[PDB]
Parts: structure tokens; C-alpha cells; sequence
């Protein structure tokens, strides 16, 4: 039971500032350091800067200078993250690692341990919630569409883990993103129980049930 | 009796350079082979190099080959690291340590001195504050000192100049969100000895030069 | 600072085949280079550390070797668990720096997708807008042709595709294409099919329906 | 270089048992050595090559191991042997050292004797105050302290400070800092510190209202 904790996934406008928060569990936090990881749709993987966790001095790359501040607050084993004046060149996922150095401080920078990420979008546009039509056939599907930002959650029923296939969403013309999501039945007599598509957008405290006829 | 001791531990900006000294006493200074070993707190031993006091023939580790250097004054029985362009991840409890061949080949680091603190940090040097942790009205009672808002480590709790001992604890130093280091000592005594015999702590943080004596009183 | 190049692009192998990746730099780095496996919407997780060092938990049909500038990495015994993509990076000194990675398909035989098709709902279409899905079920490999045709006319540019991630069971991908036109022009024309090209099919397979409810 | 891959990361036992610690060489070597270091002091010589007790080390030490496996054995576990154990090989260029086995003494449990420290009116002055709370010789280490402020919950303005298991009686000390400004401080009457033990059948809880001597 040894894990990195993050945050919420953050919505944020030009000029904002952010701070994201990393806690440890399971070992001594202040015996390995903590880095910082940016992944970007595409690009992905830059290592932004580390912390030594017992003097609390931070290690910046220079691509990450300025604006960008390392902290930490031990009695909460917690590593935090701080962007300033945002930037929409910020978007991306930041993930917080853990160093697995046992024997001293020379190399540290293989990350045993991971946390889950969290992702951040930039921008100006407000939180849109979606709105979901059925994809009926004569193979069940529903169409969560124009929402901002991510994410979104599909599943069927709660407790239908059958050939569902919730593809990846698509930034259009618009702005909004749009997603099916789809799944597979006995493709024959299957129309006799009941399919709901359980669709949550947290950003927009919209939660919709629609029930494929 | 053979006794090495260790000097010049302390704040450090990154990029910025120190120099270690050992001094070596009770032995042929120039009969043994003295090495570096390092140790980030929380973490293991770390072989940095090794010299040759009779001739000053050096050996280093290949990671500190460069930044590294290692130096002797025989006439001083005094031995020397010198680091260079220090980073972040160069914090560690610097040691030097005796080594003896008892053997071909067979030989072992039979005397450690006691390490000095290197501190690689972008802060500045604070003294810390001394408080008082009054006892206070079971056959005893609990007292002590904060020692509060200090950088870097270490500091030295001692209580009543050295003369109490037992049941004197002195917590580990916690970096509060400050960015600060803080801890506290505290002693159980009988509650009699309370009005009749007083109490001292005895702090000092050689990184400030600040040497404070805190008498702590009920009220 | 130190650069990580990594190849190939993107490899595919079957299950039981060995693999290699190979990832150099462009300094000096003795043994301090690590290996990492994501499958994106996860973190990293390590393989290899200090060049040859397995990590905790990570198979024994994964080794690492090399020193100095050049790196591999192997995987014996190929599984499905073993779908995703790969990065290698150096620990050796700050700034750490990572491999621009590579990214692995398993192998299934052949597969014919099952494509279906879906009007406008009722509701989308009284809100003013009308967006046609196809679904492309569950085959191999990846590469797919997906064209729109109203009434034997091809649509241009008004199409988005959604590919899913490669299943960690039979491995096989997913499809989805949607074509976006107005109340107004979904009004006006009948036939709307799906034309779907694929390795697995002699003829490219169409799927088609009549405007409306009928 | 040659890595020492100790066995296990830590471990406890009871006085009078026979503790083994393994270690791990990368490549075949002859012999290893062993270092003991204590909290707060340097690593000291336990056993050489091959199996000689250095100065003021009792008989119940003792090094085996051929090929790469190597061992070291406390036949008969006494308090004062808590603390990190060390392999290290010498056949090599560079010397290096396993990361560490940490041994914990384990003896009987023992509840915590909690203190409550108000802030001293000399540290008011400064502008700040600090409420220290203290919990004595207790066994085993896990302790939960919470604090109560006007029966409110506090969370992230309070620091724990751990002692290293005891020598002689093997228990630890706890203490916690409970950190407020003069002026948050000056708003609140009762101060609480509930202790929560293994060996304390119901919390304890040690309180005070501002300024009641």
C-alpha cells in the first residue's frame, strides 16, 4: 500500500494560477525526492523540476522557470505544484514521481512510483454540460455531445461490463467536444431488459440518464 | 585513542563550493589511507574517495571525478574534501573514515569520525527561537524548549550543561511549511524537584553562531 | 543537456515474439537509464532501472542492457498486457530528459469489423442539428478507409473519426466516424451510407438506410 | 559498480530471538563486512572479512555467506541492537554499501504518558503561537494525535516529531505542534490533544482553556 495521490483535473483561465497537490502514503515521504513530469497530447514526458524532500530545495529545468514553483508540506507528506500567469501552452496532464533511490542520491530520477496525473486545461470558454441522444438500431449507443472541457463519464446501467467501446472525444470546429459511446448486445433477442447510458460531466454538475428504445 | 573530527558542514547555494576537513589524532597520520563517505539522511552510504596521506596518491569515486577533489596537510594531520558546483541532491552527512589492510587484500574502515552536514539550499542562515515548555500542575511532571524558526540543521539541546541526562528527549527537526526547521526537548522530572531545582536548556546552532540558555519556570 | 533517441517510431509483433527497442544518447551516460511502459489515460509504470536492474513486480521476460550512449530494451514472451507504448530515459543527472517513444500493436489474424450505422435521433434532430455514426466494431489491423456517401455523392471534410485503444484481451481496435450536417441539409437528401474499406474484406463493405424512421 | 541488495528494508523482533539479515552482491565476491549505525551517530564496525567481531562488538554477531548471498546473524536480540545494519563489499572499485536493514526491538505494550503545553506568553509577544503536545516511553510507535479547538477538527496546522526507539526500554516518544497566529489563537477558549493508542483502551485527551494557571 504505497501510493502518490494527486488532484482534481482543473479548468483555468490566461493569467490564473493553479496549484496542484501530490500526497504520499505508505513510506517515509521525506526519505525520496518528488518530481515533476508534463505530458502533453503528443509531445509528453518532460521532466520539469524535483525537490530534495528533507531541505525542501527545489530543482527547476529551463523550461520551467518563472512561473513555475515547487513546494511542500511535509506534515501533510505532500508535494505541491504551482503554475502562475497561465499559459494555454500549459495544457497537459502533470504527473508527480517518486525517486527510488534506496542507496543514496546520485542517480534518483528512476521513478518507482507514480501518481495518477492531473490534467489541466486553459481557457477563456465557460463550463458547457452535454446532452446525449440515443443511437438506436434495426448494437446500442449514446451521443454525449458538446461539452467543455473534459472530462466525461459513460458507463450502462452501472453494472454492464459487457463489449462496451466509449470511444476517445473529439475536440470540433466548435470548440466542444463530442463523444459516442457504444456497446454490443446479444446482437439478437436483447431487446427485453432495460439500457440506460450513465453519463456524468463533473465540470458541469450535469448527470443525465437516457434509455435507449 | 584515535580520533578524527570533521569541520566545515553547512548552508551552501547551489552552484556554490565547500571545503570538508578531517583531523586526524592518536595515530601515524601518514600510516593510513583515509577516506569520504557521504550520506543523505534517510537514505544509505556513499563512497566518495580515498587518499594516501604518505604520498597523496588519490582514488575517486568515477560519479565525483570532476566536481570532487580530495587534499592532505601532512604537517597538520589534516584531510580535505573539496566540492565543487554543488547541487541540490549533494545534501548528505559527510564522513571521513579510517581504513586498515589487516591482510593481502583484507581491509575495512575501522574508525569513522563524526560527519559534518552539508546543506545545498537557495535559503539564508536563520538562528532559531528558544521557548520555554512550563511544567504546570503524576509522582512527576513534564518540561522543555521549542526550538522554533531555524535553517539549516543542526542544533544541540543539552540540559543543564550536560549535567541531566536521563529522561531527556530531543525530538528529530521537522521543516515546517515555512520552509524553516523547528523541534523541541523535553525532560520528565519529579514533581517535588519543581520551585527547588532549576531547570536550563542549552541550544546552539553553530550555522548562526547563536548560543542561547533558556531557564524554564512554572507560573 | 542530454538528448534520448528512441527506435523505431512504432513497432508490431506477434504473441510469443521477441522484442527490442533501442534507445540512445547523446552523451555519455554510463549505466543510468531507466524504462517505462504507459498505456495512456494511465501513468508510467517502471520496467528498468540503472540499465539492467528490473524493478518491483515487472515480469522476468523484460531485460535491459547497454551502457554508455547505446540502450536496449527486450521483451521475451510477448502477452497481451504488453500493448502500449514505450519510453526510455536517462537518470543521470538534472535535467532528466525522456524518449520521444515507441509505440506497440500486437498481432491478431486478420479481422472483419462489424459496422453498423446510426441516423440522427428524434430529439437531436428537434434541437437543429443532425450527426450520423458508424460504428466499426471490434478488428485488425488499425489502417481503415472510412468514406460518406448522400445519395452516391462523397462528403469532404465534415467526417471525425475515433479510434479506440487496442484491447488488452483479444486485441483488436474500434472505429467511430461521424458526419456533421444541419436539420436543414439532413432534410433534403435520403440515402445515407457508410462506406467502409479493410484489409479483412474483398469488397469495401457499405452500410446504408433511408432518411428518417423508414 | 556493484550493488549490495539488502534483505529485508526493516524488520522487529522480540529480545532474545535470532535475527538474520541477508544481503545481495551483483557479482560473485569472497567475503563481506558489516556497519552498525546508531540514530544520530556514524556507521561503526561490526564485523570484518570474514568473520572477526570488531572492537567492543559482543559474540552474539556473526558473518556467513559464499557465493552472493551473505548473512549476518544476531543469535540473541538484545534492546540496545536496534538500528541500521550495512553490508558492504571491498573486493571492488568503488567500495559500496547495501541500502540498509532497520531493526526494531519488540517488547511488551506500553500506553503514552500525554502532556499539554500551552503557548508561552514570552512566544505570544512575537506574534505567534505554538501548542505543544507530548506523548512519553510508549510502545509500539503507532499513535494517532487530533486536535480539538473548541471541539473543531484541526488539519493542516500541526507538526509530529517522532523519537527513535530507546535503547534501554525500547519505546518511542511522540510530540505534536499545534501552530496558530496570536490573533487566530486569541479567538478560541478549550485546547484539546486527543491521544489515540494501541495500549490506551479509551483515547486519551489532555486539555486547557486559554490562560487557566
Amino acid at each position: 500500500q504505497i501510493q502518490l495521490v494527486q488532484s482534481g483535473p482543473e479548468l483555468k483561465k490566461p493569467g490564473e494560477t493553479v496549484k496542484i497537490s501530490c500526497k504520499a502514503s505508505g513510506y517515509t515521504f521525506t526519505n525520496f525526492g518528488m518530481n515533476w513530469v508534463k505530458q502533453a497530447p503528443g509531445k509528453g514526458l518532460k521532466w520539469m523540476g524535483w525537490i530534495n524532500t528533507y531541505t525542501g530545495e527545489p530543482t527547476y529545468s529551463d523550461d520551467f522557470k518563472g512561473r513555475f514553483a515547487l513546494s511542500l508540506e511535509t506534515s501533510a507528506s505532500t508535494a505541491y505544484l504551482q503554475i502562475d500567469n497561465l499559459k494555454n501552452e500549459d495544457m497537459g496532464t502533470y504527473f508527480c514521481a517518486r525517486e527510488g533511490n534506496l542507496w543514496g542520491n546520485y542517480a534518483n530520477w528512476f521513478f518507482d512510483v507514480w501518481g495518477a496525473g492531473t490534467t489541466l486545461t486553459v481557457s477563456s470558454a465557460s463550463t458547457k454540460g452535454p446532452s446525449v441522444y440515443p443511437l438506436a438500431p434495426s448494437a446500442l449507443g449514446c451521443l454525449v455531445k458538446d461539452y467543455f472541457p473534459e472530462p466525461v463519464t459513460v458507463s450502462w446501467n452501472s453494472a454492464l461490463t459487457s463489449g462496451v467501446h466509449t470511444f476517445p472525444a473529439v475536440l470540433q470546429s466548435s470548440g466542444l467536444y463530442s463523444l459516442s459511446s457504444v456497446v454490443t448486445v446479444p446482437s439478437s433477442s436483447a431487446g427485453t431488459q432495460s439500457y440506460i447510458c450513465n453519463v456524468n460531466h463533473a465540470p458541469s454538475n450535469t448527470k443525465v440518464d437516457k434509455k435507449v428504445d | 585513542e584515535v580520533q578524527l573530527v570533521e569541520s566545515g558542514g553547512g548552508l551552501v547555494q547551489p552552484g556554490g563550493s565547500l571545503r570538508l576537513s578531517c583531523a586526524a589524532s592518536g595515530y601515524t597520520f601518514t600510516s593510513y589511507n583515509m577516506h569520504w563517505v557521504r550520506q543523505a539522511p534517510g537514505k544509505g552510504l556513499e563512497w566518495v574517495g580515498a587518499i594516501y596521506p604518505g604520498n597523496g596518491a588519490t582514488s575517486y569515486n568515477q560519479k565525483f571525478k570532476g566536481r570532487f577533489t580530495i587534499s592532505v596537510d601532512k604537517s597538520k594531520n589534516t584531510l580535505y574534501l573539496q566540492m565543487n558546483s554543488l547541487r541540490a541532491e549533494d545534501t548528505a552527512v559527510y564522513y571521513c573514515a579510517r581504513v586498515v589492510y589487516y591482510s593481502a587484500s583484507y581491509w575495512y574502515f575501522d574508525v569513522w569520525g563524526q560527519g559534518t552536514l552539508v546543506t545545498v539550499s537557495s535559503a539564508s542562515t536563520k538562528g532559531p527561537s528558544v521557548f520555554p515548555l512550563a511544567p504546570s500542575s503524576g509522582g512527576t511532571a513534564a518540561l522543555g524548549c521549542l526550538v522554533k524558526d531555524y535553517f539549516p540543521e543542526p542544533v544541540t539541546v543539552s540540559w543543564n550543561s550536560g549535567a541531566l541526562t536521563s529522561g531527556v528527549h530531543t525530538f528529530p527537526a521537522v521543516l515546517q511549511s515555512s520552509g524553516l526547521y523547528s523541534l523541541s526537548s523535553v525532560v520528565t522530572v519529579p514533581s517535588s524537584s519543581l520551585g527547588t531545582q532549576t531547570y536550563i536548556c542549552n541550544v546552539n546552532h553553530k550555522p548562526s553562531n547563536t548560543k542561547v540558555d533558556k531557564k524554564v519556570e512554572p507560573k | 543537456d542530454i538528448q534520448m533517441t528512441q527506435s523505431p517510431a512504432s513497432l508490431s509483433a506477434s504473441v510469443g515474439e521477441t522484442v527490442t527497442i533501442t534507445c540512445r544518447a547523446s552523451e555519455n551516460i554510463y549505466s543510468y537509464l531507466a524504462w517505462y511502459q504507459q498505456k495512456q489515460g494511465k501513468s508510467p509504470q517502471l520496467l528498468v532501472y540503472n540499465a539492467k536492474t528490473l524493478a518491483e513486480g515487472v515480469p522476468s521476460r523484460f531485460s535491459g542492457s547497454g551502457s554508455g550512449t547505446q540502450f536496449s530494451l527486450k521483451i521475451n514472451n510477448l502477452q497481451p498486457e504488453d500493448f502500449g507504448s514505450y519510453y526510455c530515459q536517462h537518470h543521470y543527472v538534472t535535467p532528466v530528459t525522456f524518449g520521444a517513444g515507441t509505440k506497440l500493436d500486437l498481432k491478431r489474424t486478420v479481422a472483419a469489423p462489424s459496422v453498423f450505422i446510426f441516423p440522427p435521433s428524434d430529439e437531436q434532430l428537434k434541437s437543429g442539428t443532425a450527426s450520423v455514426v458508424c460504428l466499426l466494431n471490434n478488428f485488425y489491423p488499425r489502417e481503415a478507409k472510412v468514406q460518406w456517401k448522400v445519395d452516391n455523392a462523397l462528403q469532404s471534410g465534415n467526417s471525425q473519426e475515433s479510434v479506440t485503444e487496442q484491447d488488452s484481451k483479444d486485441s483488436t481496435y474500434s472505429l467511430s466516424s461521424t458526419l456533421t450536417l444541419s436539420k436543414a441539409d439532413y432534410e433534403k437528401h435520403k440515402v445515407y451510407a457508410c462506406e467502409v474499406t479493410h484489409q479483412g474484406l474483398s469488397s469495401p463493405v457499405t452500410k446504408s438506410f433511408n432518411r428518417g424512421e423508414c
